[PDB]
């Protein structure tokens, strides 16, 4: 008297694959076209470190809208640990900042259906692993793209909001350059006579000694 | 660009403008002005020997010529007058040596005569 | 490449033993697992202990890494790959048994490791605060009573920043909607129109403030424009009086002149 | 309110002054002293002689033809002159 089983989890496991596997000349024509050049079948086909720190550096710029620089930065508080002992050294750096670009992929995937990112895909990439990374990445990409008609309202209330902040910020650079330009102007000439009157007195002075 | 140091060429303004005034005060003539009170004028002679001439009154009615260079007694009358106010006149500029009671005398007797 | 601290000294190893079980035992490694931690253990240990603390504290580094089915033929490659400071003075022999004479070498990794994670928390309040510090980009503008920097547009350009930090929000939240075969976004839409309605009477701020600043700028250039006038006017005023009485002074003293000389020269009768 | 043109306005006050006009005055004004003050030397020099000295600092004339400054004077203001004047500067001669 033997009992079945629930082989899907794995269809959990393609739940988890829920997003498309995207073929390699198709994923790369998008990833192009979301202007990130950096994006070759070549290079992604054979995936290397120093090329995927780059590339990977590339995309979470543009999707996050942040500065890595500014993100050394913060990684680096200025005052209040440490000061007054060095510890004598260096060390500890790039270490911490390689495993927070790991941490930053890893929650990001996890939002769009990915929840097993590893040190792996960044520093000894492989071709499956990579397409299927990029391939729920451009999914993503289609559904904002696609459905950013939704707030398009929005945008033009903001623009319609910005509109009068900046056509008040025109008047106000305007009204403050002209006047300043038309007082000289009217200085320069006074600026003349003025010097014109000190020659005049000093040329009659010269036969009234 | 100048502005603001107005004062400064206020100065200068108020200072030309009288130190003009300061300058040119009217002269008077000195000249005219002798003549217009008293009718007396101070002429070149119509005989350059004779250089000095004496014009008395508004009109060319009374005068006389004088050499005025060194005992100048010279007569010439436009009134005629007898010997004896020629006389006196004489010896004032002679035994007198005086210009002033000289010329006070002359015009004396030329308007009364 | 070989790691400067003395992992040999056998002073080192019996000092840090005693304070790495105090924290050992604070952060649950022998309730999370069932394996207890003992300074008997920490003295000399097995391999199979070994490998779940080193798992434990690389998945608190690397969460969504996939073990394999035998440990100890990726951690040389796993440290390979972290950027390990001191892969070379590791030799690949002694992972097979670490309790041995060389697991001090394996302590002072592990050792490593806590500092690290000790470090790295310190590093994530950072990317926090760093998220507190976008949360100022939001926030930090705005409270300036009036700001300073060379583009009122670059405050604008923050605004927008301030503006597009709520759309990244809307629509990944969407997505995970999206990804679930669910269609309704409301939820989400929500918040945002509740979120623009802030931004709107945010901005609103800036327009009266602009509005206010630019009637005052019009009624000073007017009235500075009157007193600078003032003073031209004075200017003029006493220059043209005094060139003019010059001009009679000047027109009095020739024509005081030209009669005195014609006077002097006029020696006839009349 | 006011200023309708002000550069207009200056410019009118540079084309008002000049330079030439008063320096050309200023040679002719020079000029007249010299020739006021050279043909009247010989005259002014005879005038001073007879003893009648001006004072014009204050508006009055002084005589000093008596060996003493007790001499009535006369002053320049508020005066006919016509015959009048002269009948004062000639009885106080002599």
């Amino acid at each position: 008297i033997p009992s079945p089983v629930r082989e899907k989890l794995n269809r959990l496991s393609r739940n988890q694959d829920v997003f498309p596997i995207l073929d390699l000349q198709e994923l790369v024509i998008c990833l192009q076209s979301c202007d990130f050049a950096l994006a070759t079948q070549e290079n992604i086909s054979r995936p290397t470190s120093d090329y995927m720190v780059t590339l990977y550096k590339q995309i979470i710029e543009n999707f996050m809208g942040i500065s890595v620089e500014s993100l050394l930065n913060s990684s680096n508080q200025e005052t209040g640990d440490g000061h007054l002992q060095e510890e004598n050294e260096n060390i500890y750096l790039d270490t911490l900042n390689v495993l927070v670009l790991n941490k930053i992929c890893f929650k990001f995937f996890e939002n769009i259906g990915v929840q097993d990112f590893n040190m792996t895909d960044l520093y000894k990439p492989e071709a499956q692993r990579t397409q299927r990374l990029l391939s729920a990445v451009v999914n993503y990409a289609r559904f904002r793209e696609e459905r950013m008609f939704d707030c398009n309202s929005f945008i033009l209330q903001m623009e319609s909001l910005l509109g009068q902040i900046n056509k008040l910020n025109d008047e106000i650079k305007q009204l403050q350059k002209d006047f300043e330009v038309e007082v000289k102007e009217i200085e320069a000439a006074y600026s003349l006579l003025s010097g014109h009157i000190n020659k005049y007195m000093n040329e009659m002075l010269e036969y009234m000694q | 660009a100048s502005i603001d140091a107005f004062s400064d060429l206020e100065r200068r303004m108020d200072g030309f403008q009288k130190d003009v005034a300061q300058v040119l005060a009217r002269q008077q003539n000195h000249v005219a002005l002798y003549e217009r009170l008293l009718q007396l004028r101070v002429l070149p002679g119509a005989s350059d020997v004779h250089d000095v001439r004496f014009v008395f009154g508004d009109d060319s009615r009374c005068w006389i010529e004088v050499a005025m260079h060194g005992d100048h007694v010279i007569g010439n009358s436009h009134p005629a007058l007898d010997p004896k106010s020629r006389a006196t006149l004489e010896h004032v500029l002679t035994v007198q040596g005086d210009l002033a009671a000289f010329l006070v005398v002359a015009r004396d007797m030329l308007l009364a005569s | 490449a070989r790691d400067p601290r003395p992992l040999r000294d056998k002073n080192f190893q019996s000092a840090i033993q005693e304070e790495i079980y105090d924290y050992l035992k604070k952060n649950k490694f022998d309730i999370e697992t069932n394996h207890p931690i003992s300074i008997k253990f920490l003295k000399q240990p097995t391999q199979k202990g070994f490998i779940i603390i080193f798992k434990w504290l690389y998945l608190r580094l690397d969460p969504g890494y996939g073990f394999t089915k035998s440990i100890e033929n990726e951690i040389y490659q796993i440290l390979k790959n972290l950027r390990y400071p001191f892969l070379e003075s590791i030799n690949k022999s002694q992972i097979s048994a670490v309790g041995g004479s060389n697991w001090h070498k394996f302590l002072g990794m592990l050792h490593w490791m806590v500092r690290t994670n000790i470090k790295l928390d310190m590093c994530l309040n950072k990317v926090d605060r760093s998220l507190i510090n976008q949360n100022t980009q939001e926030i930090t503008i705005l409270s300036q009573p009036l700001k300073t920097l060379d583009e009122q547009d670059q405050r604008q350009e923050r605004y927008e920043l301030m503006v597009e930090k709520l759309l990244i929000d809307y629509f990944t939240e969407s997505y995970k909607s999206f990804l679930k075969l669910e269609d309704n976004y409301e939820p989400s839409m929500q918040e945002l129109k509740l979120g623009f309605e802030k931004f709107v009477h945010i901005i609103n701020t800036d327009v009266t403030s602009t509005e206010l600043k630019l009637e005052e700028l019009k009624v000073d250039l007017n009235r500075k424009r009157y007193k600078l006038h003032q003073q031209v006017i004075h200017v003029i005023d006493i220059t043209s009086k005094f060139k003019i009485n010059i001009q009679s002074s000047l027109e009095n003293s020739e024509n005081e002149l030209g009669n005195v000389i014609e006077e002097l020269r006029n020696l006839e009768f009349e | 309110n006011l200023l309708d043109n002000p550069v207009e306005f200056l410019k009118e006050v540079r084309e008002s002054f000049d330079i030439q006009q008063d320096v050309d005055a200023m040679k002719r004004i020079r000029h007249d002293l010299d020739v006021i003050k050279e043909e009247s030397e010989a005259r002014l020099k005879l005038y001073r002689s007879l003893g009648v000295i001006l004072d014009l600092e204050n508006d009055q004339v002084l005589i000093n033809r008596k060996n003493d400054g007790n001499i009535d004077i006369l002053p320049l203001d508020n005066n006919l002159s016509d015959f009048y004047k002269t009948k004062y500067i000639w009885e106080r001669l002599g």
